[PDB]
């Protein structure tokens, strides 16, 4: 059973259509936080301190963020992106949020024997300090990857919703044991 | 000190355009101004909101010569 340390999110992906063509020399133009270097990229960075996240505005009507702490937190950070857009002139919508990706980590405060992990399932972990001193481990229920160092902290991530990071913590707790 | 004071004026003029800032400033890449946004927003939270607030003039040749006196005066007197 858990141990009484709960997986934490440290960052969500999430991305959501404008519904409108856009002018990326414009948002550059009259946004304080918009960050827009055509030379290198096409396409604006935008960057709000509540929530604390990093969004992209696309010319084609496209919004895409990241940062947050929670999957409800990135909806909101892309919701005022969203608003900005809209005060801006553009006639911006939020049309179709989904949910990209979640990431997050735990820990067990016991020592984790990658040479044990790896030679008991060399076949979905792989192993190899010297470019990645972790374990790399790969899931399919649910689709998630992992990794695994000495210490026993762990790296989650590939998620939809915390419920597959809570439950993947569950599955893997019994292997890190033993 | 007299660095992140005017980190901290460009801030105030242009926003958060990180790259800009790398263009106008001597030596510092990109990296390092997100770097040194990462380590100033704890204790410069009150600070960054104040830049936003504070829409000063950008003008380039007014803060290209600024940049380059104050650089100097610093650069001597340190």
């Amino acid at each position: 059973g858990p141990s009484g340390i709960v997986p934490q999110l440290q960052n969500i992906v999430s991305t959501v259509n404008l519904g409108c063509k856009l002018d990326l020399k414009t948002i550059a133009l009259r946004a304080r936080n918009a960050e827009y270097n055509p030379k290198r990229f096409a396409a604006v960075i935008m960057r709000i301190r509540e929530p604390r996240t990093t969004a992209l505005i696309f010319s084609s009507g496209k919004m895409v963020c990241t940062g947050a702490k929670s999957e409800e937190q990135s909806r909101l950070a892309a919701r005022k992106y969203a608003r900005v857009v809209q005060k801006l002139g553009f006639p911006a919508k939020f049309l179709d949020f989904k949910i990209q990706n979640m990431v997050g980590s735990c820990d067990v405060k016991f020592p984790i024997r990658l040479e044990g992990l790896v030679l008991t399932h060399q076949q979905f972990s792989s192993y190899e300090p010297e470019l990645f001193p972790g374990l790399i481990y790969r899931m399919i229920k649910p689709r998630i990857v992992l990794l695994i160092f000495v210490s026993g902290k762990v790296v989650l991530t590939g998620a939809k919703v915390r419920a597959e990071i809570y439950e993947a913590f569950e599955n893997i707790y019994p292997i890190l044991k033993g | 000190n007299k660095e992140t004071d005017m980190f901290f004026l460009a801030i105030s003029m242009v926003g958060t355009d990180f790259s800009m800032i790398g263009q106008l400033f001597p030596h510092r890449a990109r990296i390092e101004i997100k770097n040194k946004f990462k380590r100033e927003e704890k204790t410069n939270g009150w600070r960054i909101d104040k830049a936003f607030q504070e829409k000063r003039p950008f003008d380039f040749d007014f803060f290209a010569h600024l940049l380059q006196k104050v650089l100097a005066e610093e650069e001597k007197r340190k």
